């Protein structure tokens, strides 16, 4: 009836590549790549900087590193399970 | 004066011929290199004048940060950077007389219009609301100080020069050089 | 400007010891702004877009008066002076409906464009409050880099912001450790980071390389050397030790 | 053809929407011009990504 | 013509809503992914890491 659909300029694989670049940048260099050249830093040291950001001293992170890592890993796993088990999670895009 | 033609949602066998997901492209020569996008065709395909070529666009260069569990990078110098940002604030205030537009100076047309009720008043009220909104916009952006401040006559700020953004006393407009350029470049 | 360097996590002596270089960089950047504005035509396309859209909407509205919308003619005077009222009424009804529909479409599109312009003006007012009247911590809100300050300029129906930011440059690699072990105690930096050039250990501020001697004034102690992963042995100098030595 | 330029107006509005969509995607996702990659060995102090 | 005009006006309203949502997403990608945010409840519940 004269109706047509145009394809988007960016394919899904290119958007996935963009997001993977953002993840790699934030995992290897913290917030530095967002304001200039990317400057490498070990990840526990970056997490210590972020604890300093909210008002907790660095030794608190350096003395509980394994517990903090385990809590993080469990939280990510629960995110995956919750998305897999609940249908009404993505209601806005469907709407 | 060379051009290329794209036929949308058409297979190339019913119309330098290239079959993309956007359609059939005639006049462009396909290459296996990748550059930044110049003219977007679609589905990841862009076109450029180098003849006219069509290519899959690259997202950027490749960079791998030298990550290690005991390495750090520290800056040794810096740069001062100045950048610009342009924002529109207001439109032009335009008013339409409903009766003049719709009937002109004829009286019979107006008598017939009176059978449609209060449409013209609604249109006038909407346009008046837009017109006052524009002045509100300008007030909210620019009138954020209640004192008029002036700069000292001796411009000694420790080596920093602000002459390109401060008002120019020579001009009758009392505008800075950058403001003069901005007002001359918009038609 | 020293206060503003403090605001982004750099000490004051860095500004005071490099004042002339910073002033020259600032002046050159402003000069380049003027050159770029003078040499690039498509810089102000947003304001031109607004003007062009409004003008073409008005042109379409005026052009619609030449349509007859299924009547005999688009001219009211001719159709009145050529026909009797009984049929002139129907033809004029045709014209009236067509013109009313055109006017309503124009008003609807104007309302939608006004809503968009209002959103843009709210954003500009927020930027004037938070970048010109203060120093902002939000990322990429007042330029690319670490925000120092901003300057406003007025344009036809719009505003231009000049954002001045700090960009790090000329980085260098070092070896790093989370803590220092000394006398069976663990030491952490108060405000910097431990770095090593291969032979000796120093403590720097995190955004500019300026190494210091590791003393008890720039470190604090917490716990023993058993818990931390990656701790390194090195000596921590005591500034009070040579005082009572003599 | 006696109704003037309504169809051109409708096509112009739909074209404006179609351009705005690609602008939206660009403004959200294309925030870096470097493509960063993670190291082949994933040893981040115990954190698993 | 009336049907087509109604469709186009509805599309314009929805496009404005989607543009607002995308501007919010761009601000979040700048301020929660490329930095650490002090704004309360802007990047989750709690103290943003």
């Amino acid at each position: 009836n004269g109706l047509t659909v145009l394809p988007p300029l960016l394919t899904d694989e290119m958007i996935a590549q963009y997001t993977s670049a953002l993840l790699a940048g934030t995992i290897t260099s913290g917030w530095t790549f967002g304001a200039g050249p990317a400057l490498q830093i070990p990840f526990p040291m970056q997490m210590a900087y972020r604890f300093n950001g909210i008002g907790v001293t660095q030794n608190v992170l350096y003395e509980n590193q394994k517990l903090i890592a385990n809590q993080f890993n469990s939280a990510i796993g629960k995110i995956q399970d919750s998305l897999s088990s609940t249908p009404s999670a993505l209601g806005k895009l469907q709407d | 004066n060379q051009v290329a033609v794209l036929y949308q949602d058409v297979n190339c066998t019913e119309v330098n011929v290239f079959q993309t997901r956007a359609g059939c492209l005639i006049g462009a020569e396909h290459v296996n290199n990748s550059y930044e996008c110049d003219i977007p065709i679609g589905a990841g395909i862009c076109a450029s004048y180098q003849s006219i070529i069509a290519y899959t666009m690259s997202l950027g260069a490749e960079n791998s940060v030298a990550y290690s569990n005991n390495s750090i990078a520290i800056p040794t110098n810096f740069t001062i950077s100045v950048t610009t940002e342009i924002l529109p604030v207001s439109m032009t205030k335009t008013s339409v007389d409903c009766t003049m537009y719709i009937c002109g100076d004829s009286t019979e047309c107006s008598n017939l219009l009176l059978q449609y009720g209060s449409f013209c008043t609604q249109l006038n009220r909407a346009l008046t609301g837009i017109a006052v909104e524009q002045d509100k916009n300008t007030q909210e952006v620019f009138a954020q100080v209640k004192q008029i401040y002036k700069t000292p006559p001796i411009k000694d700020f420790g080596g920093f020069n602000f002459s390109q953004i401060l008002p120019d006393p020579s001009k009758p407009s009392k505008r800075s050089p950058i403001e003069d350029l901005l007002f001359n470049k918009v038609t | 400007m020293a206060y503003r360097f403090n605001g982004i996590g750099v000490t004051q002596n860095v500004l005071y010891e490099n004042q002339k270089l910073i002033a020259n960089q600032f002046n050159s950047a402003i000069g380049k702004i003027q050159d770029s504005l003078s040499s690039t035509p498509s810089a102000l396309g947003k304001l031109q877009d607004v003007v062009n859209q409004n003008a073409q909407a008005l042109n379409t509205l005026v052009k619609q008066l030449s349509s007859n919308f299924g009547a005999i003619s688009s001219v009211l005077n001719d159709i009145l002076s050529r026909l009797d009222p009984p049929e002139a009424e129907v033809q004029i009804d045709r014209l009236i409906t067509g013109r009313l529909q055109s006017l309503q479409t124009y008003v609807t599109q104007q309302l939608i464009r006004a809503a968009e312009i209002r959103a843009s003006a709210n954003l500009a007012a927020t930027k004037m409050s938070e970048c010109v009247l203060g120093q902002s911590k939000r990322v990429d809100f007042c330029g690319k880099g670490y925000h120092l300050m901003s300057f406003p300029q007025s344009a036809p129906h719009g505003v231009v912001f000049l954002h001045v930011t700090y960009v790090p440059a000329q980085e260098k690699n070092f070896t790093t450790a989370p803590a220092i072990c000394h006398d069976g105690k663990a030491h952490f930096p108060r405000e910097g980071v431990f770095v090593s050039n291969g032979t000796h250990w120093f403590v720097t501020q995190r955004n500019f390389y300026e190494p210091q001697i590791i003393t008890t004034d720039n470190t604090f102690v917490s716990g023993n050397c058993d818990v931390v992963i990656g701790i390194v042995n090195n000596t921590v100098y005591d500034p009070l030790q040579p005082e009572l030595d003599s």
